[PDB]
This record gives C-alpha cells, sequence and structure tokens, in this order.
C-alpha cells in the first residue's frame, strides 16, 4: 500500500491530470516556443519591409 | 434457561470461523488489488514516463 501510495504521488506530482513530461521542462519548452514565435513575428515583419 | 445460555455461548464460537475466513480472503483480495496497482504504476512510470517520455 505504501509502494502504491508514493508511486501515485511521484507520478501525479500534485496534479489531478497525469504528468508524464517534466512539468517545469514542459513550460520551458512552451516559453521557448512563445519567445521563438515572437522573434519569428519580428523577423517576418522585417522580411515584409525588406 | 441453561440450554439457551449454552446455545448462545456456543453460537459465537461456531460463528467466528467464517468471519476469520472472510477477513483472510478479503486480505488476500487486497493483496491482488495491490499487485494490480503495482503493475499499473510501474507501467505508468517506466513505460510511459521513464523511457518513452
Amino acid at each position: 500500500n505504501k509502494d502504491v501510495d508514493m508511486l501515485c504521488d511521484t507520478l501525479y506530482q500534485g496534479g489531478n491530470q497525469l504528468l508524464l513530461s517534466d512539468q517545469e521542462l514542459t513550460e520551458q519548452f512552451h516559453k521557448v516556443e512563445s519567445q521563438l514565435n515572437k522573434l519569428n513575428h519580428l523577423l517576418t515583419d522585417i522580411l515584409a519591409d525588406v | 434457561v441453561l440450554v439457551g445460555e449454552q446455545q448462545q455461548c456456543q453460537d459465537a464460537k461456531s460463528q467466528q470461523k467464517e468471519q476469520m475466513l472472510l477477513l483472510e480472503k478479503k486480505s488476500a483480495a487486497y493483496s491482488q488489488v495491490l499487485l494490480r496497482c503495482l503493475t499499473l504504476l510501474q507501467r505508468l512510470l517506466q513505460e510511459h514516463r521513464l523511457k518513452t517520455q
């Protein structure tokens, strides 16, 4: 029962939804993607101006 | 009165065996449920999170 308990606690990590991916690594991927999208928007604006 | 006393005395001793078997079999059923949970949790950790993810 203890084995089941900390296995569930380790896999859930405080979220009701399962967390297969590393959560802070996942939001790191998300912020990298968002900042890359902002840089791409600036770059495409510069491409349109050029 | 004493026949009733003896019958009610022996009733609990004859009774206790089936609750002993009941708790034993539910105790084993708990072990089966825990084994299934252990298998599912090791599938969730190793297969779904540790290696693939």
